[PDB]
């Protein structure tokens, strides 16, 4: 959940414009170099780190790593509620989680 | 050696006669009276001058002339066998070292550092001491 | 002719300020005087007697000359006795502190502001008599009444009367502050607990001649914004600082206070600092 | 005498305003603003001494606190005047509470602190290190409320748990498994510091190495 | 020096700190007084005081060295309080009273600069 | 001694923060500490024999 | 340290301003910090008086007040510390104060006799004598701004401003920088067998001697004024903008001032006339200049007779013991 | 000695940790020091991939190819040095480190290689005891990766013929 100041820092890569639902954002949670959880959220810099190594991904530029051998962003899941007002899934995510190999992402 | 003896008598009468004035004026004239932290300092400075200058006082009241207290003397004077001084040695800056990594586990707060630091530094003290004793391997 | 061997000292506002100013253009030209001649004697037995001539032996090997030392060793003694005895007469002057003065004030230091506080007016005319201490304290510091308080973004002024006695109370609450106000040619450290530790906090100001604004500083190591403590001084009539302060104890900022009698209500020697 | 925060706001008039403003509104150069928050950040932040901070930079430190003899609870009161914050818990008689508050399902807390607490921290509560400077300190020496406030407050670059996502009871467990997990024994020999194989390699070759070189010495001879 | 006077002239802080100059003047007061002077004052006797009196060497030969290994040493730890985060040390040269306690200044560069 | 430490100490886990055992914490080191040192001490009279006679 | 760092890393409760804790650090420390300041002065002193007779051609003047005048200031310097600390108010001032114009005597007396060293000899100016004259001027600049400051009612207004930095600059600055380097023109052949440039010598000690001069005589003139030491801003409206601009200046020709320094030292350790004799600076003193201009190791083949302080001398020139035991109480 | 430090030091305490589940970590994520080498280079190298017709060849590529190249390089040394010295005699009688500079230096090269791969990959634990930043132990692993082994093959090489003089 993004503070109400910022909330115009975020960039919204080029496919996902309408992936989140209001300060919602709700990112993948399984590193895109070896696969380990990156749960380090630091709440005031916007940035994740991963233990294992040490990436950084900047959750306001979607999930962009700006530190470490990490080399593709973090996959983002479209979000919205239902009728009750519970939160759910808009979808899927619009490409493979977790590490890289021969065929694609 | 009588120039030493002389020179550190005159140092401790001059500390001394310092901080008895200073006691004595700050005791009076004074916001809170005496004012006990100068004047420690200056009764152990005195102290300090007075040990070394009695060493110097018997040692030399206890020995006879020598050829560098004396005038009137010769090269062939001083011919014979000075004592032993140390050639090439490698513990020295072992000890600094030692020395150096528990200075450092000592200003960022780490036990385990200053353990090892304290042992090593034991270590190449006793290295240095008994570089020039050990015998010869018994095999 | 004398503000250049006064070497930028501000002329005073205060009278002990301009004896101060007198043993200091005294002390700097007998300071000069001795400098001329041994430069002179130095220039003199480098320029003339760097001669290795055409011809040379060697020139002589001369090495005591014990009534000269004597005649040298004697005439400094003598030289600082002068001064030493001046200096001794001067200092007791400028620390009096007669015991019955005519404004007290309250000076509080923190970390990076000031806090003036007008403990008691008592006009030697009976013309004014007022008492702002305060029961405030529920332990050194002192609470009153009219506190005028610095913040980052205004600097604290401070108002005082012409021709009148002035007592000012130093206390710190962190650390070691400064008080300097470089037209009283004068400056006291501002200490956490100064009974404690055997220093006196307070001093005290004959009268103030000259009105108008002054700057003060921090002379000390304060920490980070140590750079930025400054505060000003306002000299005003008595009758102005009267009606001053009348009007202040009616609930009104400084700002509004200072314009109610047609005075600059912000500080006009010094502006807040951006680079904060 | 709760009508009172004279003091208080006699005690931040003269160590706070050069950083957060006179009427609490945030200089914008140094401090934030101070509104929203409530009796319970002032609580943890003046409390574990990380309050009045000098230059201030990627981490304030924690050190030893300035204010005790009940102004935490002046500065506290005057504070949450100006809002709606948190508040710090109370026992019947007043006091800040402790001991009721462990809660007494450790499993429950286990799990969670290893969830949501231990990325940053460790297995243990030991230290992490995070980007840039900051770091996640040590959970040995915080007491009971200061766990609680700490994750209800949500203090520099660490994240804020409200009472909606992590509830009362989640909470008193977590600080159950906290209290529980310093405190205890090590049942095998002295641990080398609560990390993982670092220490252990270090003291294999600082020890067994070492012995085993030095018996190696004395029996064989040297040629 | 040379960092501390570019600063000095034109008001305004171009491209320094507070914080920053603190240390940077700190830093300079400490190197240049303690692992500068007071070092050299043993280089020139250790150079040219057993060749006045006319011996053959220094009384103890050991303990030379270990003073020198001891200077360099200490300076390298003092000065390696710039790689941490927060800096060197802030305080004045001097260290005044109650402006080097825990309370003020808690970095990790005072404890170096002691030690 | 490690034959009767083995027999005769508590060894059963009883941690908790009431009754702080202690005793319980010392079960694994007096193994450790019986049976190095005994075979230590075996090893040492060795090679001193070697070394001396 | 040790209290300091127990205080840090325990909460020792040994300098609480409740206790006597703020006045005790600062007597501790200024115990301490002026007989620093002595201890990197005087082995200078020693240095030029040892360089004066060399150049001159002549015996050092006074040679036992010369002794007498170090052990006075020695004593008088341990019991001083107070000067430091005029504007706390809780000190003793005339007992102070007093004994720092007595401590500037001993002083005077030492650079009476160097005068005196200098007068009437054969001046020849290589590199030592010139960084040796220049420590000279630079130091008698600083002592007396010193015992300026030295008064109690003067101090209340010049202390904690850059009259400060200006003084012990200078004083600093003339006596370290000026007589190591003096000391390093005088012994590199006596420890290397090589001569180090002179042309690169006299541009390396004008450049110094201009920037230093240009950098620190405008700072009396900016801290009388008001503007204290330790800031690192100013505001426009305040004066005292050009001084610093001339201040920076100055300091940038002293950092321009290191180039010919250490390209003559990197040059001259390799290439460089070599040294094949004794002393290569004639007429020296010491008994350092009768040994082989590399020494050997234990310094020493052979020994000369002893019989004044200046043995090398009477051994290279054995026709002028008649003439140095005849005129020498002339004066 | 072994009995004794398995019964006085504590290694492994598995119940301090947790059951293995995909979705919780910590920070301490450290093999025994005989793999820290493999970590520490698959955390300092930078992130070099190649995205080419329908396919990927991520980061960790390279890690394989340098854990492959040095289990080749170690077993085919003497070969090596054979062909490069040229000399293919019978020796029975060893040599002492000092006499051969070249091999020694080396040999010192390889070791500071081996221990700033070590070191690089215990980054967290450093910077958290030791108050460094953590971009910053990254950076100077990275750096001395290149400059600490020519270096100390230098130092080296000197050193011996010190010791042989
Ligand atoms: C954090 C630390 C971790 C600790 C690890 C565990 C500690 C165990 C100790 C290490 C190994 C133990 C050795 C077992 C042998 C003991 C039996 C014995 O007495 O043999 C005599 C043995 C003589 O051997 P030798 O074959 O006859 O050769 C004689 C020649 O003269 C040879 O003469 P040399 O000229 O070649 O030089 C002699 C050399 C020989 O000594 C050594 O080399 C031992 C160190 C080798 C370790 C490997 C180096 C790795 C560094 C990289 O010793 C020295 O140079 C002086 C160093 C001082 C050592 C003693 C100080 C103990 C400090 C305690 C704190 O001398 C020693 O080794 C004494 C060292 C141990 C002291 C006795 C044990 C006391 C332990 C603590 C007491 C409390
Ligand atoms: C606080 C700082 C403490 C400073 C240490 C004391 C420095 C003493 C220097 C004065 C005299 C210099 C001298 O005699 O040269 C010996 C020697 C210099 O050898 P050299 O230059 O080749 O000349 C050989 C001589 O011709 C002939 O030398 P030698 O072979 O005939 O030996 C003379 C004698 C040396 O005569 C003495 O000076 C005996 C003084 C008793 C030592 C008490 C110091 C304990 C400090 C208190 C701890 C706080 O050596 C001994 O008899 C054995 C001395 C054992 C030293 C014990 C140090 C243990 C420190 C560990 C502390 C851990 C516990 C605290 C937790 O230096 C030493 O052995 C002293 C060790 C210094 C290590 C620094 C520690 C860091
Ligand atoms: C290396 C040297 C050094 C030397 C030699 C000196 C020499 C002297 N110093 Fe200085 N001083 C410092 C380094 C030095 N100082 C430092 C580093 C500080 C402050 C640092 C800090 O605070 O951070 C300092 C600060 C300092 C202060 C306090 C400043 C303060 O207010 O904060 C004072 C005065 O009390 C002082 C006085 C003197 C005096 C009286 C001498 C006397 O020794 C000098 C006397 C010299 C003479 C050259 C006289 C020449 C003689 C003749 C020509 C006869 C002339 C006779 C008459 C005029 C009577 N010094
Ligand atoms: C022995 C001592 C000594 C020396 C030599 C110096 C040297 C210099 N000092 Fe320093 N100074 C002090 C001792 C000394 N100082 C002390 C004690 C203080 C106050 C302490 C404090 O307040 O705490 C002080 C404070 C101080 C200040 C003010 C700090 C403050 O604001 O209060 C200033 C500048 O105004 C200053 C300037 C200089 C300058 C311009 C030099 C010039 O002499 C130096 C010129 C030098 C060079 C430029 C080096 C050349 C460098 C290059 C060639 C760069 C090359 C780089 C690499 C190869 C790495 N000094
Ligand atoms: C390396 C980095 C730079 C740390 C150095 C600290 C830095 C801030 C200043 C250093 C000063 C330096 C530049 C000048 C020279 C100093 C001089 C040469 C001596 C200092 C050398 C130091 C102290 C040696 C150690 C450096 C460090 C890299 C060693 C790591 C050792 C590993 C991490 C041990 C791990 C370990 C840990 C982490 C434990 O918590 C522990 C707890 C209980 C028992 C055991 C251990 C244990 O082994
Ligand atoms: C000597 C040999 C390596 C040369 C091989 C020739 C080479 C051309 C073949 C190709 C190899 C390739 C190209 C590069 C090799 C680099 C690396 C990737 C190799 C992987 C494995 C490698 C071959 C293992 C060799 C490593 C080396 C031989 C270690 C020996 C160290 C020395 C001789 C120990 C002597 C005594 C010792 C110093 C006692 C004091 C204790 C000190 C502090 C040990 C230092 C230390 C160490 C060594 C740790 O591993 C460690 C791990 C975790 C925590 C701390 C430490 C630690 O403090
Ligand atoms: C600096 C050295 C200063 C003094 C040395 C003499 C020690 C005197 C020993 C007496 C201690 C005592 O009796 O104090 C009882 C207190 C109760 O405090 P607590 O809070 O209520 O308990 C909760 C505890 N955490 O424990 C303590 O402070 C612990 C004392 C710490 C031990 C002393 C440190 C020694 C380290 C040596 C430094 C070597 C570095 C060399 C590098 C150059
Ligand atoms: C300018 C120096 C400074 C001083 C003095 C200071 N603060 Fe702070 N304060 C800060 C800064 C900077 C932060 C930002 C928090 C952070 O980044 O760690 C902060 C944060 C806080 C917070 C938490 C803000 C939040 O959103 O959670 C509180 C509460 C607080 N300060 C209260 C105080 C109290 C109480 C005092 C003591 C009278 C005080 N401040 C004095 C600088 C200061
Ligand atoms: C890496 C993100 C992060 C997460 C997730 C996190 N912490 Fe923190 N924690 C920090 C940081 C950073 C601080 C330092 C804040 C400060 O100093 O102002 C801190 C401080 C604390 C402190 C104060 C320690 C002390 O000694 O004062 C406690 C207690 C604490 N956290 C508990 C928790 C608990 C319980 C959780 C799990 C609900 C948690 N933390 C999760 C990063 C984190
Ligand atoms: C080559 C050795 C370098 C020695 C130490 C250099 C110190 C550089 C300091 C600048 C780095 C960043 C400092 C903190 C962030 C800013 O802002
Ligand atoms: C061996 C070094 C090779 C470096 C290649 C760099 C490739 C950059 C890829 C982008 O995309
Ligand atoms: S797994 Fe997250 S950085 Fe390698
Ligand atoms: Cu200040
Ligand atoms: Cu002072």
């Amino acid at each position: 959940r993004i503070k109400p100041s910022d909330l115009g820092r975020v960039v919204k890569r080029k496919g996902q414009e309408s992936f989140n639902f209001g300060e919602f954002f709700a990112f993948t949670k399984v590193c895109s170099h070896l696969g380990c959880p990156s749960s380090l959220y630091e709440q005031q810099s916007y940035r994740i780190l991963c233990p294992c190594h040490q990436s950084q991904f900047d959750a306001l530029h979607f999930a962009k790593p700006i530190f470490g051998p990490a080399a593709r962003a973090l996959a983002q899941l479209p979000i919205t509620i239902d009728t009750d007002g519970y939160l759910v899934a808009n979808g899927d995510f619009v490409e493979p989680v977790g590490p890289a190999f021969w065929e694609r992402t | 050696m009588h120039i030493e003896a002389r020179l550190f008598e005159i140092l401790t009468a001059f500390f001394a006669l310092a901080a008895v004035v200073y006691a004595v004026l700050t005791a009076m004239f004074a916001t809170g009276g005496v004012e006990w932290a100068g004047t420690t300092a200056l009764v152990l400075t005195t102290g300090l001058t007075l040990i070394t200058g009695t060493f110097f006082r018997f040692v030399a009241r206890r020995l006879d002339t020598r050829p560098e207290d004396y005038e009137d003397a010769e090269i062939s004077d001083g011919a014979g066998e000075l004592g032993f001084f140390a050639p090439h040695s490698w513990w020295p800056i072992l000890i600094s070292l030692s020395f150096s990594t528990a200075a450092v586990g000592a200003a960022l707060w780490l036990p385990w550092l200053i353990a090892a630091g304290v042992a090593f530094v034991i270590t190449s003290v006793c290295g240095l001491v008994f570089e020039y004793y050990w015998g010869p391997e018994k095999h | 002719w004398s503000d250049a061997l006064a070497l930028g000292w501000p002329t005073g506002i205060t009278p002990e300020a301009k004896l101060n100013r007198e043993l200091w253009i005294g002390s700097v030209i007998a300071s000069f005087a001795v400098g001329a001649i041994v430069w002179g004697l130095i220039f003199w037995t480098s320029a003339f007697h760097r001669k290795k001539a055409t011809d040379t032996e060697l020139p002589r090997q001369f090495g005591y000359n014990m009534p000269l030392e004597l005649t040298l060793t004697v005439i400094p003694f003598l030289i600082i006795s002068v001064l030493f005895y001046f200096t001794v007469v001067v200092q007791e002057r400028m620390m009096h502190k007669d015991p019955n003065p005519e404004v007290v004030i309250d000076v509080t230091a923190f970390q990076w502001n000031w806090k003036f506080g007008y403990q008691k007016i008592a006009f030697a005319d009976g013309s004014f008599d007022y008492d702002g201490a305060d029961p405030e304290r529920k332990t050194y510091l002192n609470f009153d009444k009219i506190e005028t308080l610095g913040t980052s973004s205004e600097i604290p002024v401070l108002v005082l009367p012409a021709g009148k006695r002035i007592e000012f109370v130093l206390n710190s609450a962190d650390v070691i502050h400064g008080f300097w106000v470089p037209e009283f040619l004068f400056k006291r450290d501002v200490l956490p607990e100064p009974k404690a530790n055997n220093s006196d906090n307070v001093f005290q100001v004959s009268e103030i001649q000259q009105t108008g604004a002054f700057v003060g500083r921090c002379t000390e190591m304060c920490g980070t914004f140590h750079a930025m403590m400054n505060f000003e001084v306002r000299v005003v009539e008595p009758n102005d600082f009267k009606a001053y302060i009348d009007q202040r104890n009616a609930g009104k900022t400084n700002a509004e206070a200072l314009a109610a009698i047609n005075q600059p209500p912000l500080a006009i020697t010094t502006e807040p600092f951006e680079s904060r | 005498s709760s009508a009172l925060l004279r003091t208080g706001k006699q005690l931040f008039d003269t160590s706070c305003v050069s950083c957060h403003g006179a009427n609490l509104q945030g200089v914008p150069d140094h401090g934030p603003s101070l509104i929203g928050v409530g009796e319970a950040a002032v609580y943890f932040q003046v409390s574990t001494g990380r309050m009045p901070a000098m230059r201030g930079e990627a981490q304030a430190p924690r050190k030893d606190p300035i204010f005790d003899e009940a102004q935490i609870d002046a500065i506290g009161a005057y504070v949450q005047a100006n809002g709606g914050g948190p508040t710090v818990v109370r026992n019947p008689d007043g006091s800040i509470a402790t001991q009721s508050l462990r809660g007494n399902d450790l499993g429950r807390g286990g799990d969670l602190f290893r969830l949501n607490c231990a990325s940053c921290h460790n297995f243990t509560g030991k230290g992490g290190a995070l980007s840039s400077g900051k770091y996640a300190p040590d959970l040995a020496p915080a007491n009971e409320q200061q766990i609680l406030t700490a994750m209800l407050t949500g203090p520099q670059n660490m994240p804020k748990f409200s009472n909606r996502q992590l509830s009362f009871e989640a909470k008193k467990d977590i600080i159950a498994y906290v209290k529980v997990a310093t405190e205890a024994r090590q049942p095998g020999g002295y641990l080398l510091g609560g990390f993982g194989p670092a220490p252990e390699g270090m003291a294999m070759w600082i020890i067994g190495m070492v012995a085993a070189i030095g018996l190696a010495l004395w029996i064989g001879a040297r040629s | 020096a040379l960092f501390m006077r570019t600063e000095l002239a034109m008001p305004g802080l171009q491209f320094l700190s507070n914080e920053q100059f603190n240390q940077l003047f700190t830093m300079h007061g400490t190197v240049m007084l303690l692992f500068y002077a007071t070092p050299i004052v043993f280089g020139f006797a250790n150079l040219v005081l057993p060749l006045q009196i006319g011996a053959p060497d220094v009384a103890f030969p050991r303990l030379n060295a270990l003073s020198f290994w001891l200077f360099l040493f200490g300076a390298l730890i003092a000065i390696a309080g710039f790689i941490t985060p927060g800096g060197a040390a802030d305080f004045g040269w001097t260290a005044y009273s109650p402006l080097t306690d825990a309370i003020h200044s808690p970095g990790a560069g005072g404890d170096l600069w002691i030690m | 001694a490690l034959l009767l430490i083995f027999l005769f100490w508590p060894w059963e886990f009883k941690a908790a923060d009431g009754e702080s055992d202690f005793i319980y914490s010392l079960t694994t080191p007096l193994y450790g500490l019986t049976f190095g040192l005994s075979i230590l001490s075996i090893a040492i009279g060795a090679v001193l024999y070697q070394k001396r006679f | 340290l040790f209290g300091l760092a127990a205080d840090r890393h325990l909460g020792a409760h040994i300098y609480d301003p409740a206790n006597g804790g703020v006045l005790l650090w600062q007597h501790l420390f200024w115990f301490f910090g002026h007989p620093e300041v002595y201890i990197i002065a005087l082995p200078f002193f020693g240095i030029v008086s040892e360089i004066f007779p060399v150049f001159s051609r002549k015996p050092i003047f006074g040679y036992t007040t010369l002794i007498y005048a170090t052990l006075a200031i020695a004593a008088l310097s341990v019991a001083v510390w107070a000067h430091h600390m005029y504007a706390t108010g809780a000190v003793l001032l005339p007992f102070f104060s007093f004994m720092t114009f007595l401590i500037a005597v001993p002083t005077g007396i030492k650079f009476f006799n160097w005068i005196g060293t200098m007068w009437k000899g054969q001046l020849t100016f290589e590199t030592p004598m010139l960084f040796s004259v220049g420590f000279l001027i630079t130091f008698l600049l600083g002592g007396l701004s010193g015992v300026l400051l030295a008064s109690p009612p003067l101090d209340f207004h010049v202390t904690d401003s850059y009259f400060v930095i200006a003084h012990f600059h200078y004083v600093l600055f003339g006596t370290i920088v000026f007589a190591t380097y003096a000391g390093i023109y005088f012994w590199f052949p006596k420890m290397t067998g090589r001569l180090l440039d002179e042309r690169l010598g006299k541009l390396h000690f004008w450049l110094t001697f201009i920037g230093f001069h240009t950098t620190f005589l405008v700072q009396h003139w900016l801290g009388d004024e008001g503007m204290p030491r330790r800031y690192a801003d100013y505001l426009p409206t305040d004066g005292f903008t050009t001084l610093n601009v001339i201040s920076t200046v100055g300091a940038f020709i002293l950092g321009v001032s290191m180039l010919p320094f250490v390209w003559n030292v990197f040059k001259s350790w390799r290439y460089g006339e070599p040294v094949t004799v004794d002393d290569p600076w004639g007429y020296g003193n010491s008994l350092e200049w009768a040994t082989s201009c590399p020494p050997p190791r234990h310094n020493f083949t052979e020994l000369p007779r002893i019989r004044s302080e200046r043995p090398a001398f009477e051994l290279h020139y054995p026709h002028m013991v008649e003439r140095m035991r005849a005129e020498a109480h002339v004066g | 000695v072994l009995g004794l430090m398995g019964g006085l030091l504590q290694i492994n305490p598995i119940w301090n940790l947790g059951p293995y589940k995909p979705s919780q970590v910590s920070a301490g994520s450290q093999p025994d020091f005989y793999m820290m080498w493999t970590e520490g280079l698959a955390r300092i190298w930078p992130p070099w991939e190649f995205y080419f017709w329908h396919h990927t060849i991520p980061a960790p590529v390279w890690v394989a190819v340098i854990m492959g190249l040095v289990f080749v390089l170690l077993p085919a040394y003497p070969f090596l040095e054979k062909r490069f010295t040229g000399d293919y005699a019978h020796h029975n009688l060893l040599q002492r480190p000092r006499d051969v500079p070249v091999r020694t230096a080396i040999g010192a090269m390889a070791i500071a290689f081996y221990m700033v791969l070590t070191l690089a990959a215990m980054n967290d634990i450093i910077a958290l005891k030791f108050h460094i930043s953590l971009n910053a132990t990254t950076w100077i692993g990275r750096i001395g990766m290149v400059i600490l082994p020519p270096f100390v093959y230098f130092i080296t090489y000197r050193w011996c013929i010190g010791l042989q003089r």
